[PDB]
């Protein structure tokens, strides 16, 4: 919803899904590329603290 | 004959005096050619002994070797990367017979306890070709050793086992050797390589010696709980020592714990000298060895507490200074003193006295007025000792400007009565010998002395009529000019205190009453006005709009680039790659002549390079992997295969720094393969670069490796098949574009080590293809790193260690005022420290001055700013301290902490920040990210970390590394392939290749279509398409109506641009190439077969020579005051359309 001023408000829940879609996104190509291990472990640690 | 006599008896000394450097190494050199018996020079220092270990072998061919030292303080806590340990008890392995030859040893080691022969004899093994030795029995031997088992041995105490395949690396010799057990016997030793996995040859005896310096089996570690449990206490805690032996690994500080693993008080390896052996010193040991005691008590003292990890007394690990110099007199010696020592037996004072100071300068008209003069009026042999054969060239012409050809002797014994003879080492103060009267000139006596000074006094004529004579008895409010400030009014004298202390001082009122004062001490510093207006002079404000003047902004996209940079990959999408060829043997022959094996990852990224290089398809990928893993080769591989299709590699690097180095190492590679190859750059004359241009241009010249002079719209690639960026960081946008514009399909190939947010998420979209490297080839240890509050005693540890250890330091304080401050702070914080400053903005003949200093170790600590972020990198320098960690892109960080390290000495990056309150928060998401992920193959972890912090910039502008919320990436494929479809429909000409057939018409004004105006970007370049096309004035007004029909009325960049393209038509009509007005004037080129009059030229040219100046035939500079740009296009329009009834 916006707050009349040209903004939106923040809506955490799409902040929170933003990040999951973006760790995701990360981590799918990453296995796409044969990535080494601890780049691609890394960034499944993230997305579980996601 | 001799001069001197050896000494042979208990502890008798020998003292020689008068010597001066660079001549200690002779004296001893003809110690170890004159003596029967091993010769160990005990140096003061190991930095001094480092030095030794060169010039020695310059003036013999006697076996050397030094003793290695562990690289930490005594009480330190890191294991010293046991490659160390494998060369330093070989040496133990040989010290117990060695009959000639010199070892050099620091008083550090000299002191040191050390293993007993019980443990190495023992732990010692023989391996023959004979023995009925079972195979699990030998590997169970090696295992009570102590080695490891890995089936990739590369590096010290490594072996592995296969069926009946056995190799091993014995930590005494120096290659692995290989064992093929048959029988439960011996059959084969084959040296086999590192590298080539082959057998080189087979052996029949070899020798195997233990882990390390200590035993490490259970009965060993039964004994140290024991003696642990004797002597000090035990706490259950996991990090306890103790107890984390009792787990069974070996701490990171343990090798201080020597004498508990040994049941028995250690030798102070005197034992370990033969009976006749002969000690020669230098210096003073009663000194060095005595603050090296201190140092270890103060040091022990500092850490003789933390109950975990406690430690031991040093009156057991370490000798006493009073119990060394007991045990010395067991030794015969032989002391070189540079001090003239009086008179008595067993003391010789050699003449070896200073040369005279033969300077070369330039300012003089003979350079070589000294060096000239003093060879002639000389009687004897003189030898020069140049460094390197390089450098040989260097005095080949400079003895030429007198003409002087030397004689290359081996031996100094081969200088005759009278000559000049050269040789190579590395000695740095020549002398002059008077008993042979010999002269030694070594490099650096002719290059003797650094210089820094700029300027001084330029208007201080202070007996003008205006100075006023410093009389003081001018009245209050006469106005006064100071000269680094201004004009004002005097007021007065006044008192003030300045930080506890009274002054007196002036106050001068100037404009907005900004008071100023200067003390009356630099009265010298004042004048009076000496425009004779003494009631009418004007009031300046102090120092001017230093930051007012900044608040300026705008500069609207003086020229747009979300139109342009759509063009160029439409161009690139649109057209389909080249087709290269590779040959199986063909392309392996170039494989075989790299003297090296690949790692999986650099296979994994050959593989995907060679099969997306052979594909008609347009490469676009990064090879994105960490400093030291062997990038280039990849882009050499992929420069061969282009190559082979002759189709002109073009390397592109963001230094001339990187353009040398890839230069020789391009060249020296492809020695053999017949090919051309240059650099080019500013060090290229231009009379050399129009040379390589057109050499280029006929295509003669297959790969031309270079910085930003490609980009420079002068190269003209006859067929541009392969562009290789290195270094991708530090080139903006639109410089790896002004390339890719000149032929769209270019195989793009984009090496680095931390690429910047754009290109990294451009790459994690698909857009770009990626190939991630790790695993470096050899075993290539990382550097540890430190983040630490800055502390004046962590920095001055820190700083020792490394000068102990023998290595250079790079101070990175990142600042041009105060660096010349932070080098006498760090100086009086470190009296042991040789240090000297280097920066860029130094005269750069003083910058490459200490340079080539600081690679021959003259000055260990070096205070630099982010110069060495390109590197020159040098063996020894292995500890690198950031003053300011504070602010620093990652990317820099990242590479500043690669750039120490590339030996086999661990190294050290600490990274000093500020209190954790005064960082920025970035700042501190910096520092845990840099913290963190620190391991092997961490560069492309950074980058991707440095993403989401920084956030990916505009995708289809300039300006990487913004978090903007401009285009998405659906849009961007949609804009994509619309381009490509409106560009293979009907016949359109590239963009930028119209460029060719447009001239230069620039203003530097805006002029483009604003983005406000037409918010779509494909018809934007649609219009610029159709305007740049157009040849008549009716069709640009057609365009212009037609843009008042879509969009209505024009902005004045858009008007800018159509008169800007009705210029372009008739001055493309009258052959005008080149024209450019600016604010102040510009200048106007036009064609050879030109319709400019010369009647109407030298017409104005004598009627306005000050606004009219022909510069060439058809080069006018013209020069008027055009402020408005409505100015300036009225007076070229007017200018030229006067011209036209002039056009003959
Ligand atoms: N198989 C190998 N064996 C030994 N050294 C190698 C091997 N591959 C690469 N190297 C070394 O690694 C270095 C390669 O670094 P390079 O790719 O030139 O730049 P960067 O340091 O950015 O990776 C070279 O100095 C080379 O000696
Ligand atoms: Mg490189």
């Amino acid at each position: 919803v916006p707050l009349d001023g040209g903004r939106f408000a923040t809506s955490d829940l799409n902040d929170l899904y933003r990040r999951v879609i973006n760790r995701n996104n990360r981590l799918k190509r990453l296995l796409d590329l044969a990535a080494p291990d601890i780049i691609v472990r890394n960034e499944k640690r993230m997305l579980q603290e996601a | 004959q001799y001069r001197y006599t050896l000494p042979v008896k208990a502890g008798e000394q020998r003292l020689l005096g008068e010597l001066t450097g660079a001549a200690c190494a002779t004296l001893v050199a003809e110690i170890a050619e004159r003596h029967a018996g091993p010769v160990v020079l005990i140096a003061p220092d190991m930095q001094n002994a480092l030095r030794l270990h060169d010039e020695i072998s310059q003036f013999t061919d006697q076996m050397v070797m030094n003793l290695a030292d562990w690289e930490t303080l005594p009480y330190d806590s890191f294991s010293p990367h046991q490659d160390i340990i494998s060369s330093r008890l070989s040496t133990l392995y040989q010290l117990p017979t060695m009959q000639r030859g010199v070892l050099i040893v620091p008083v550090n080691t000299l002191m040191q306890r050390v293993c007993p022969h019980s443990f190495l004899h023992g732990h010692a093994l023989v391996m023959k070709k004979g023995q009925r030795l079972s195979r699990d029995a030998l590997r169970t031997q090696l295992d009570s050793a102590g080695y490891r088992h890995v089936d990739q041995v590369m590096e010290h105490g490594e072996y592995a086992t296969r069926g009946a395949l056995l190799d091993l690396f014995p930590m005494g010799s120096e290659l692995p050797y290989r064992l093929d057990f048959f029988d439960d016997e011996i059959d084969s030793l084959r040296v086999f390589d590192v590298d080539s996995q082959r057998t080189l040859e087979e052996v029949e005896a070899i020798n195997l010696l233990p882990a390390h310096e200590f035993p490490t089996d259970k009965a060993a570690i039964e004994l140290f709980r024991s003696q642990w449990r004797d002597t000090f206490e035990v706490k259950r805690d996991p990090e306890h020592i103790y107890q984390q032996v009792s787990k069974g690994t070996l701490p990171a500080g343990i090798e201080y714990w020597q004498p508990l693993f040994f049941s028995e008080p250690l030798p102070p390896l005197f034992s370990y000298f033969p009976a006749n052996t002969l000690l020669v010193n230098t210096g003073d040991l009663e000194t060095s060895a005595e603050r090296f005691q201190a140092d270890t008590l103060a040091r022990f003292e500092n850490r003789g507490v933390d109950p975990m990890r406690p430690l031991l007394p040093p009156q057991s690990l370490w000798l006493r200074v009073d119990e060394l110099f007991s045990e010395l007199k067991n030794w015969p010696r032989v002391q070189l003193k540079t001090e003239h020592l009086p008179t008595k037996a067993a003391n010789a004072n050699l003449g070896f006295q200073k040369l005279p100071d033969l300077a070369v300068q330039a300012q003089q008209k003979a350079p070589l007025d000294a060096l000239r003069k003093f060879l002639e009026t000389f009687d004897g042999p003189v030898v020069f000792s140049v460094e390197s054969e390089g450098r040989r060239e260097a005095l080949g012409e400079l003895l030429a400007r007198i003409k002087i050809a030397p004689q290359r002797i081996m031996r100094l014994d081969e200088a005759s009565d009278r000559g000049r003879y050269l040789m190579i080492g590395a000695a740095e103060h020549g002398f002059v010998d008077t008993v042979r009267n010999l002269a030694l000139i070594c490099e650096s006596d002719l290059l003797g002395e650094r210089v820094a000074r700029r300027r001084q006094d330029s208007r201080r004529t202070i007996n003008p009529d205006t100075l006023i004579r410093n009389l003081a008895e001018l009245h209050i409010g006469q106005p006064v000019v100071h000269l680094e400030h201004g004009v004002g009014r005097y007021a007065g004298m006044t008192t003030l205190e300045a930080g506890g202390i009274t002054g007196e001082y002036l106050m001068l009122t100037y404009a907005n009453d900004a008071k100023l004062y200067v003390p009356v001490s630099s009265l010298h510093l004042i004048s009076r006005y000496a425009g004779g207006a003494e009631e009418n002079a004007p009031l300046h404000k102090l120092g001017g709009d230093a930051w007012s003047r900044a608040r300026q902004k705008a500069a609207e996209k003086v020229r747009d680039v979300a139109a342009e940079l759509l063009d160029i990959y439409a161009q690139r999408a649109a057209k389909e790659g080249f087709a290269f060829k590779h040959d199986r043997e063909q392309y392996q022959l170039f494989c075989d002549s790299f003297p090296f094996e690949t790692t999986p990852d650099q296979a994994q990224a050959i593989n995907a390079v060679l099969s997306d290089m052979c594909q008609p398809l347009a490469m676009d990928r990064l090879v994105c992997g960490d400093v030291g893993f062997g990038k280039t080769e990849v882009a050499m591989r992929a420069a061969f295969l282009a190559v082979d299709n002759h189709k002109q590699v073009a390397v592109l690097v963001p230094t001339t720094l990187l353009a040398q180095q890839h230069y020789d190492n391009f060249r020296d590679r492809f020695a053999n393969w017949p090919v051309r190859i240059e650099m080019i750059s500013r060090f290229r004359s231009a009379k050399e670069q129009t040379q390589i241009l057109a050499e280029v241009a006929e295509g003669k010249i297959d790969i031309l490796i270079g910085t930003h002079k490609l980009l420079q719209s002068d190269v003209k690639f006859k067929d541009l098949g392969l562009l290789i960026v290195d270094e991708e960081h530090r080139f903006g946008v639109r410089h790896k574009e002004r390339i890719k514009a000149m032929r769209a399909n270019v195989d793009i190939l984009t090496l680095t080590a931390t690429p910047i947010p754009r290109t990294l998420n451009m790459a994690m979209s698909g857009m770009r293809d990626l190939s991630i490297i790790a695993t470096p080839p050899a075993r290539r240890l990382a550097v540890k790193t430190f983040v630490r509050e800055y502390d004046s005693m962590v920095v001055r540890e820190a700083i020792l260690r490394e000068i102990l250890r023998g290595g250079q330091v790079y101070y990175l304080y990142n600042d041009v005022e105060n660096i010349q401050k932070a080098a006498e702070r760090l100086a009086e914080l470190v009296p042991e420290a040789r240090i000297a400053i280097g920066h860029g903005q130094m005269r750069e003949r003083e910058l490459e001055r200490v340079m080539n200093d600081f690679h021959h170790q003259r000055f260990n600590v070096l205070v630099c700013t982010t110069i060495i972020e390109t590197g020159i990198d040098i063996p020894t320098a292995n500890t690198i301290i950031i003053e300011r960690a504070d602010h620093f892109g990652l990317a820099q960080l990242h590479q500043l902490r690669g750039r120490v390290g590339r030996s086999h000495h661990q190294a050290y990056a600490w990274l000093l920040t500020p209190h954790p309150k005064a960082m920025t928060t970035d700042a501190q998401k910096r520092l845990e990210a840099i913290a963190s992920l620190e391991d092997l193959g961490a560069g492309f972890a950074l980058a991707t970390h440095d993403l989401e912090i920084r956030g990916a910039g505009e995708l289809l502008g300039e300006e990487q590394s913004g978090s903007m919320e401009t285009i998405g990436f659906s849009l961007y494929m949609e804009l994509l392939e619309n381009a490509v479809d409106a560009l293979k429909a009907g016949r359109e000409p590239s963009l930028e290749d119209l460029t060719s057939q447009q001239t230069e018409v620039e203003l530097r004004m805006p002029s483009l279509l604003p983005d406000d105006f037409i918010p779509d970007v494909n018809t934007r370049l649609s219009f610029y398409k159709r305007i740049a096309s157009a040849k008549t004035e009716n069709e640009l007004e057609e365009i212009k109506v037609e843009l008042i029909d879509r969009f209505g009325l024009l902005p004045d960049p858009a008007r800018t641009l159509l008169d800007i393209a009705r210029l372009r038509q008739q001055a493309q009509k009258l052959g005008i190439r080149k024209l450019e007005g600016n604010e102040k004037g510009g200048v106007i080129e036009f064609a050879e077969k030109n319709h400019v009059n010369p009647a109407w030229l030298i017409g104005l040219l004598q009627k306005q020579p000050q606004h009219y100046r022909l510069d060439g035939p058809t080069r006018l500079k013209f020069i008027q005051d055009l402020s408005e740009r409505k100015t300036r296009i009225e007076w070229v329009r007017q200018f030229m359309r006067e011209l036209e009834e002039n056009a003959i």
